[PDB]
């Protein structure tokens, strides 16, 4: 598709498209599946710890 | 036991074995004891650690 030339408005040149650069993302741990999903309905949670020897 | 030594048949000699020995011993023994008890006050109103009610 044609566009205006570099140094004249009365002459046309051909445009061949675009090339895009996208930043790198890694996300390795997120794919291992180590972390389970535990949705909750509150803004805090508790736990109990038991010990003996 | 032990090896014999040579002897001349016209200068006759003889060896002899030493007597057998006997011995005796004795042993004591070890004693272990443990004690525990249960009382109602350990159950009255004690919440289970892993549950709410």
């Amino acid at each position: 598709m044609l566009t205006n030339s570099e140094k004249s408005r009365f002459f046309l040149a051909d445009l061949t498209g675009e090339v895009q650069s996208i930043p790198n993302t890694y996300g390795y741990i997120s794919n291992l599946g180590l972390f389970r999903s535990a949705p909750i309905t509150q803004t805090t949670f508790l736990m109990d710890l038991t010990d003996w020897d | 036991v032990s090896l014999l030594d040579a002897v001349d048949r016209d200068s006759r000699k003889a060896e002899t074995s030493a007597p057998e020995r006997v011995r005796q011993i004795s042993f004591p023994m070890m004693y272990f004891k443990e004690v525990e008890s249960i009382t109602p006050d350990e159950i009255q109103g004690v919440r289970q650690p892993g549950t709410a009610n």
